């Protein structure tokens, strides 16, 4: 559902390690990721021969850029992204930093212990 | 001998050079101003330079002269922000001296961040009584000898009053 | 979604096996030091001693104590919009950034052995940062003189030790609405609601 | 919001508390007009009030996100020099200024010794100095009266404070050497003639 989320004739063999690697390596709980990349990194690089005409508060460089691609178009495929990380480190502005550039509508919710199914 | 040859100050300088002008020189102009209290002066590059991104008369660096009392205070304020440590050269062979100092807060005054931070230099020149023969308009003269100010004799100065040390070989 | 490491904090639970498969997940670490030292640092006449020792400070000092169960203290903690707080409110440094320090992350402790390590460590740093009783005034004055400013300050430790004179001397010397609110063992989040609905007039 | 024992409370209370400043809005919903209509949005909602510790007896521990984003105040209880002399001084000058010394300085050993977590009544702080200091302002003007009432009105929550003076039972590699009240009863032998 990644692969087809992107449509280029350049983009197609270089979206293999994006969504190869968007749901794994940033999935790791553990260290068990640094060496998985490498393979994905040699494989999906210089590969295609063409056609299509390459058309379809702080601020870091991380998350201005390396979130706002695969947020945008995860986030607008029809996704349910999770936050992984410590607490308050800026997973809740990253929405709400990366939600002014396109129109869309953000929400912050507080849920509790008492959050069931009903 | 010694009476009336004492060592006083002459004037303190203090100087900003900025490669450009605009904004960052009258703030550094600002600077000098409200750390003076004398409105300071500005200097023109002398030729244009490219490689320093400057042009001829371009308004390139502020500067001020500070005399009495008022000398002697930012003197030893900046003085102290050296920690009272200046080396053997610093001194020139006719008895002046002088430092650097960057960061112009390290010696009272605030940050203000529409201002920003500049650095806190200033020759001394020192001289001793009757330097006027030297500088009036009439009978003008050069100052004897043995009444020279000189490196050893200012910086045996400097050791002394203020108590700081010298430094290098 | 967002949230921690089940693998970091224990107690945690994992997530289901079927709300993984059509879960993104999406990894989003903490911001560095030189993206957060030039907000911090208004200009260059604060220096960089400052801004360079809040968040070398403030990164040792949040690492080697968190509120985990790694750490000792789990009380103390601090984040990224704390440091903004305190830098912003500290435009003149010197002995400020003590004061003002000292509250910050030394005052979240329990007792003062592990305020005086972080106190100690924190105000220590100040003298090497830059090249150049006493505790209870330097923190009544910033409290007194910042909790008329703004802000949520909370006042932790013991009852009738000295928390009634900050609510009482701020709230008696300040115009506010003056909603007292005794909380117990049955007071959940219906309390808040319960107790802020006829108060102020509505007969 | 001015709240009292807020750090006392069980689940629920730091939901609304920690998404009004954070969130800025009222939790998941309002209780009262709710519905599908409009929002709880919060844009001058401040919040001002203090607590106790959640290593209290009784207390529960408060969010790390909910305690990062408020001013933490670094204020605990008073010394036994200054401030439970100068807390235990008022009230008991008019009576014996004399035997209010030792009467702070028991109490501040005993109160970190005697935990709340056996009972409801273990717990010390100012309440146990502030009322025992404070009920034995009318005594008799001998110093077998005042060291009497004294000592045997600190008691009362001392050696009623335990859930027994003396346990007997068959058990195995366990032998009581020593009571539960002879260690906090011991000290007042010492300390009546000691001061007195």
């Amino acid at each position: 559902l990644y692969v087809t989320d992107i449509i280029h004739i350049y983009g197609l063999r270089r979206s293999l390690y994006d969504g190869f690697c968007m749901s794994f390596l940033t999935l790791l709980d553990q260290k068990s990721e640094a060496i998985l990349k490498p393979v994905i990194e040699k494989f999906t690089l210089g590969r295609l021969k063409n056609v299509k005409s390459i058309m379809s508060y702080i601020i870091t460089p991380f998350v201005e850029k390396n979130m706002m691609n695969l947020v945008r178009a995860t986030s607008g495929k029809r996704f349910p992204v999770l936050i992984q990380g410590p607490t308050s480190s800026g997973k809740t502005s990253m929405i709400k930093y990366l939600a002014d550039i396109t129109g869309h509508k953000f929400v912050r919710i507080n849920n509790h212990e008492h959050t069931d199914l009903q | 001998q010694n009476p009336m040859r004492d060592l006083k100050i002459e004037k303190l300088v203090l100087n900003i050079s900025v490669g450009e002008s605009g904004d960052r020189l009258t703030r550094a102009s600002k600077v000098l101003e409200q750390l003076s209290g004398q409105t300071p002066v500005q200097s023109k590059a002398r030729y244009t330079v490219r490689t320093f991104g400057i042009r001829r008369n371009e308004k390139i660096a502020v500067h001020v002269t500070v005399r009495g009392p008022k000398a002697e205070e930012i003197l030893e304020r900046g003085l102290k922000v050296k920690e009272y440590q200046l080396r053997d050269r610093n001194f020139s062979a006719t008895g002046n001296f002088g430092f650097g100092i960057d960061e112009h807060i390290d010696l009272g005054i605030k940050y203000d961040p529409s201002i920003g931070i500049f650095g806190m230099d200033f020759y001394v020149v020192m001289n001793r009584p009757g330097a006027r023969v030297t500088r009036r308009k009439r009978c003008k003269g050069t100052v004897g000898n043995s009444h020279k100010t000189t490196k050893e004799d200012t910086v045996s100065w400097f050791k002394q009053k203020y108590d700081a040390d010298v430094l290098d070989k | 979604a967002t949230q921690n490491p089940p693998g970091i904090y224990g107690g945690r639970k994992i997530l289901s096996r079927a709300f993984r498969n059509r879960f993104l997940e999406l990894h989003f670490d903490d911001i560095p030091q030189d993206e957060l030292e030039i907000i911090l640092r208004e200009r260059c006449q604060i220096a960089p001693s400052y801004a360079k020792k809040i968040v070398e400070v403030y990164r040792q000092l949040s690492i080697e104590r968190s509120a985990s169960r790694l750490f000792e203290q789990k009380n103390s903690f601090a984040t990224l919009r704390d440091l903004f707080r305190w830098a912003l409110r500290d435009a003149v440094g010197y002995e400020q950034l003590a004061a003002s320090g000292y509250m910050l992350l030394a005052e979240r402790c329990r007792t003062p052995q592990e305020k005086v390590t972080v106190k100690k460590t924190l105000e220590k740093v100040m003298k090497v940062k830059l090249d150049m009783t006493k505790g209870m005034r330097r923190l009544s004055v910033l409290v007194s003189s910042c909790l008329k400013n703004k802000e949520p300050v909370l006042l932790v430790g013991e009852t009738g030790c000295g928390k009634t004179t900050i609510c009482q001397l701020l709230a008696q010397f300040m115009g506010r609405e003056l909603i007292t609110l005794n909380a117990h063992q049955n007071t959940e989040t219906g309390d808040i609601l319960g107790a802020q609905r006829p108060v102020r007039n509505r007969s | 919001f001015l709240l009292d024992e807020i750090s006392l409370a069980d689940d629920s209370v730091l939901e609304r508390l920690n998404s009004v400043l954070e969130p800025e809005r009222s939790l998941l919903l309002a209780e009262q007009g709710s519905s599908d209509s409009l929002v709880t949005a919060s844009e001058n909602f401040q919040f001002f009030a203090t607590m106790n510790p959640g290593g209290d007896y009784g207390k529960k521990e408060l969010s790390p996100a909910l305690r990062n984003r408020f001013t933490e105040i670094w204020v605990p209880s008073m010394e036994d020099f200054n401030d439970v002399n100068m807390i235990v001084s008022s009230r008991l000058l008019e009576d014996l200024k004399d035997l209010a010394n030792p009467i702070v300085k028991f109490s501040e050993w005993f109160g970190k010794k005697l935990g709340g977590g056996n009972a409801t009544s273990g717990v010390i702080s100012l309440r146990d100095i502030l009322a025992w200091v404070e009920f034995i302002n009318k005594v008799f003007p001998k110093i077998q009266n005042k060291s009497t009432a004294l000592i045997q009105g600190a008691s009362m929550v001392f050696i009623d404070a335990l859930g027994t003076n003396n346990t007997a039972y068959l058990a195995e590699n366990e032998n009581d050497l020593k009571s539960l009240r002879t260690e906090c009863i011991i000290q007042l032998l010492k300390l009546c003639g000691d001061d007195l």
